[PDB]
């Protein structure tokens, strides 16, 4: 029965307005045939292929309730995501249960043929945990990111709760009946990780559609291992509020400075890319709230300059790797904590480079040609000077107090 | 150690998280004392203590690093009683007292392991009848407990954030049942029991000499509520009192209206609202077999009998009165000392389905207790035989039966503590008499379900995998 | 309505060199039009070139009618086309 035909006159009578009307024996016999051909529940697995093959979300339900296994075959997801289906239809099959491997290829799938409503269906499940007030993005080789995909996984706490139908719970409590009595005879989202997306750019993201007044309370945006060029501007006043900016293992060329007029930046990291040959920061520029600054494994060849005036409060200062010549210009800043110029060309640090900083604890100075230690300040606690060529302990670091 | 734990993802649903690694490179910090002491070779019953040590690093965060101390005391975080006791076993001096890694792993797979967050217990033991929890966001995170353990009336006072209580006798006599007013305009809280004199007394949060004493009724008063406005009384002569929230405030106030929805061979036992929003203006309440509906007229609309219910099911679990009404779609209704649940329709004023907690207890007395709503379709029934049972509403079926962790479920309120959260206390009994208050997080079903298919799919993974390697 | 004359200067427009999808689409308007958007359905050139839905959607509405002369014909060279274009156009 089920073999032939059975589907394509039981979905069609059943979903043709069974309902509202005055057929309640009729609706009793059919939901009696229901439980006798809901045996041998490989049979039920088949009617959610041919049920999901055409786009008739309203049965489905049933036989998900009833019991069928939704990772049964290509899976289904995929195939529903394939051609063209309905929000409903996806929707009651992610959640029901299917493998996350499966939603995996039906993203790349709906990815291919461009629709956002199934692509923020899937990407609510894959990549949002409202319990952390996170989306998770990270390594699923989405080559593109649009604001009308993000736009449903932030809360947009306009949206409410509405029971559309319950037609098909209740045509599903009452085939269980029937089966078993013939047995018997505020809180928006503080994270966006886009990492290893294998991105190109971002320019998608301004003005965007109800996602603009969402990013004005990010407070973290990891985009690193991915392969950027530039950091749109218009982003950078739009984030008002982050606080940790991850722009590693990107392509860079040069720093772009209005990221430092972001209204509460405080970790910036840009490192890893090819950025060079001088970070020459605007003196316009006022960035008192930069309590880190990591331009590590770049091509640099100088200090960035003008890091007094413009990262007042810094905290540290990490330019491990980058080709720096030696030092000339002292740094000035009050508040430095954790300097580390290790894996660099230095030869010699200035006699006076690092005396108008006091607060200096740690400073890591490896792989240099250092051979001479100039005047210190007296807080410095740690001290790694390694593989570098000192033919004696200086004199300097013999009187260091703590 | 911890150094060994590489993190794959940070997403909480995912299938694959962490993994163990051996780099090649015991430690002094992360070695058990018998390998400590160059007894014996390493052995699977030491591998329990490191997992121990690394279990206790994750719930200090970290602390550690930076003959083991109370997690709770010497550092700062959240209880998590289950993985304390589960960490204090697995960290023993005799290596036969460890359990195997196969039973840590399958104690690790419990829902009410995740869900569980304080377990407190009352050292004095007294019969705790009532409670009820603090309305205010504020540090004052605690509850209310009334109980009755003299000819006057037992005041108990629990704070969640300290774990110590205070108790009193400021009643006449033993109280059945409590509770709270708040009045943000007037920044006026008061604490309103119903003590078994036959009167009700006012107590003022703010200050403890603040009490006042009100109008006085015949019988003992049963069932307090307070709709956000008046005040919902009820007696056990079938008596509706309504008291102005505000008029309250002085001593000896005045009812704005009583009615008389029933008589003395019936106490109202119960009050309850309407789920829904756009039924906000209907108050339900159940005069022994009389499942009635007042609007916000105070004026009963509708009026069903209960007596119809022996008719289908027993005679003698009918003959009792009604328990709780829990008004949603459809009304559920527990009688006095029945183990079956009747589910009630609006409209219709007719019985719609029946509910045999008999069934499941014994797929595993069976006492009905005390019933819970909340809007994610689960239906938290505690039974007095200490069983708690999780019913989805969609297909009124079993999630899961909690259990061993106490004798006799006596009350059952939701709550939300200081932090925001939303809270289920489980006020229970632990007859050896001793009374313990577990905090249930909420979402307990959900992490039923998203446990059950989690641990499923992962052994799916290393069934492929076994196979495909073979 | 407008879908019909719509697909009318879509058929004046698929002469002019470098057409090119507009196939989803034209796809989408002949599932919802069985009839009259089907009798211009004719204009469908090589696009795309792996949708088993779009061939079942040509046969169907191939067979749904399957007493108008000239669809007969037009969806027979579109066929033949489609199966020059792919080989394995044949086995679904
Ligand atoms: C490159 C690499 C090489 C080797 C191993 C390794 O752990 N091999 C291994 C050797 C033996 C054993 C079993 N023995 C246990 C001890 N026992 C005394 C004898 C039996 C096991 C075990 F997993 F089964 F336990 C593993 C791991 C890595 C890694 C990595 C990696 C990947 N991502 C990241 C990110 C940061 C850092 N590392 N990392």
């Amino acid at each position: 029965l089920v073999h032939h035909s059975f589907d394509l006159v039981i979905f069609h009578q059943m979903s043709s307005n069974i309902m509202e009307q005055k057929d309640q024996q009729f609706l009793n016999l059919c939901c009696k045939c229901f439980a006798k051909v809901a045996m041998d529940d490989y049979l039920k697995n088949v009617m959610l292929e041919r049920a999901c093959d055409q786009n008739n979300s309203i049965m489905v339900e049933c036989l998900l309730l009833l019991g069928a296994d939704a990772n049964q075959a290509s899976s289904l997801i995929c195939q529903v995501c394939e051609k063209e289906s309905s929000p409903k239809l996806v929707e009651l099959l992610l959640n029901s249960g299917s493998r996350e491997q499966d939603v995996r290829k039906a993203l790349t799938i709906s990815i291919g043929k461009g629709d956002s409503q199934i692509i923020s269906l899937l990407l609510r499940r894959l990549a949002l945990d409202v319990a952390n007030n996170s989306i998770c993005l990270g390594g699923f080789c989405i080559g593109k990111v649009e604001p009308s995909w993000l736009g449903p996984l932030f809360p947009d706490k306009t949206s409410n709760l509405r029971k559309q139908t319950n037609i098909a719970s209740t045509l599903a409590r009452m085939v269980i009946r029937y089966q078993m009595k013939s047995a018997v005879e505020r809180e928006y989202i503080t994270s966006l990780d886009l990492s290893a997306n294998e991105l190109r750019d971002i320019d998608a993201l301004s003005q965007k559609c109800c996602i603009s007044v969402h990013l004005e309370h990010l407070e973290k945006l990891e985009l690193h291992q991915n392969a950027l060029t530039s950091f749109p501007q218009q982003l950078c006043e739009t984030l008002k509020s982050l606080t940790h900016l991850d722009l590693h293992s990107n392509k860079f060329t040069s720093f772009p400075s209005y990221l430092l007029k972001m209204s509460c930046i405080a970790n910036l990291d840009v490192s890893r890319n090819d950025i060079g040959p001088s970070v020459v920061l605007d003196p316009t520029v006022k960035c008192p709230t930069l309590k880190q600054f990591n331009l590590s494994y770049n091509q640099l060849s100088f200090v960035p300059e003008n890091l007094t005036d413009v990262v007042e409060k810094l905290e540290q200062l990490i330019l491990e790797g980058n080709k720096i010549s030696g030092i000339c210009s002292p740094l000035r800043l009050k508040e430095l904590k954790i300097l580390n110029l290790s894996k660099n060309h230095i030869s010699s640090l200035s006699e006076n480079f690092l005396e108008a900083c006091p607060k200096v604890e740690s400073f890591s100075a490896r792989m240099n040609f250092l051979a001479a230690m100039p005047f210190l300040p007296p807080s410095m606690t740690i001290l790694k000077l390694s593989q570098n060529k000192f033919s004696c302990i200086p004199e300097a670091i013999l009187n260091l107090p703590h | 150690k911890p150094h060994n734990v590489l993190l794959f993802t940070l997403y909480p649903n995912a299938a694959i998280i962490a993994k163990i690694a051996d780099y090649g490179i015991g430690t002094p910090g992360f070695r058990a004392p018998e390998v400590a002491r160059g007894n014996v070779i390493y052995n699977q019953q030491a591998d329990v203590y490191s997992f121990g040590l690394l279990l206790y690093d994750i719930l200090t965060t970290g602390g550690r690093i930076v003959k083991l101390p109370d997690p709770v005391k010497e550092y700062g975080c959240a209880p998590w009683p289950m993985v304390e006791k589960l960490i204090k076993q697995c960290l023993k001096e005799n290596p036969q007292e460890r359990p195997t890694s196969a039973q840590v792993f399958d104690i690790l797979n419990s829902a009410e392991l995740v869900c569980l967050t304080r377990r407190i217990l009352l050292p004095k033991n007294v019969i705790v009848e009532c409670m009820v929890a603090t309305h205010h966001n504020s540090r004052n995170a605690s509850i209310w407990l009334g109980c009755g353990h003299t000819d006057r009336g037992q005041l108990s006072f629990l704070d969640l954030n300290t774990e110590g209580y205070t108790s009193e006798e400021v009643a006449d006599s033993r109280i059945l049942c409590l509770a709270l007013v708040h009045l943000p305009v007037e920044k006026e809280s008061w604490i309103v029991s119903g003590t078994q004199s036959g009167t009700l007394l006012v107590i003022n949060t703010e200050d403890g000499k603040k009490r006042h004493t009100l109008e006085k009724m015949t019988d003992s008063v049963t069932c307090l509520y307070c709709n956000s406005n008046f005040l919902l009384v009820g007696t056990a002569d079938g008596k509706l009192a309504i008291f102005e929230d505000k008029t309250v405030k002085l001593k000896g106030a005045a009812p704005l209206k009583i009615l008389n929805i029933g008589n003395v061979s019936t106490p109202l036992m119960c009050l309850s609202e309407s789920t829904n929003s756009t039924e906000r203006n209907v108050m339900w309440g159940g005069c022994g077999t009389k499942i009635f509906s007042f609007s916000n007229d105070f004026t009963i609309q509708k009026l069903i009998e209960t007596r119809t219910s022996q008719l289908f099911s027993y005679a003698a679990f009918s003959d009792s009165n009604i328990i709780t009404v829990v008004v949603d779609t459809a009304l559920y209704i527990a009688k006095q000392n029945s183990p079956v649940v009747e589910v009630w329709d609006k409209k219709t004023e007719k019985l719609c389905g029946l509910i045999d907690c008999v069934h499941f207890l014994r797929e595993v007395s069976g006492r009905v207790k005390t019933l819970c709503l909340q809007k994610n379709t689960a239906l938290w029934i505690g039974t007095g035989g200490g069983h708690i049972l999780l019913l989805d509403l969609s297909t009124r079926r079993l999630i899961r039966v909690i259990y061993n962790f106490c004798n006799s479920v006596r009350v059952m309120m939701t709550a939300q503590l200081g932090s925001l959260k939303n809270v289920m206390l489980v006020l229970g009994y632990n007859r050896k008499i001793q009374s313990c208050l577990t905090v249930w997080d909420i979402n307990l079903p959900h992490e039923v379900q998203n446990l059950e298919k989690h641990i499923e799919v992962r052994k799916e993974l290393a069934e492929k995998m076994r196979r495909t390697s073979v | 309505g407008i879908q019909k004359c719509g697909l009318k200067v879509i058929s004046s427009i698929v002469h002019f060199p470098d057409a090119l999808g507009a196939m989803d689409s034209v796809l989408h308007t002949l599932q919802m039009y069985p009839d009259d958007q089907e009798i211009q359905c004719l204009g469908l050139s090589l696009i795309g070139y792996t949708g088993h839905l779009l061939a079942k959607i040509l046969v169907s509405s191939l067979y749904r009618f399957k007493d108008v002369a000239e669809i007969q014909t037009k969806g027979f060279q579109t066929i033949l086309a489609i199966l020059k274009l792919s080989a394995s156009f044949s086995k679904l």
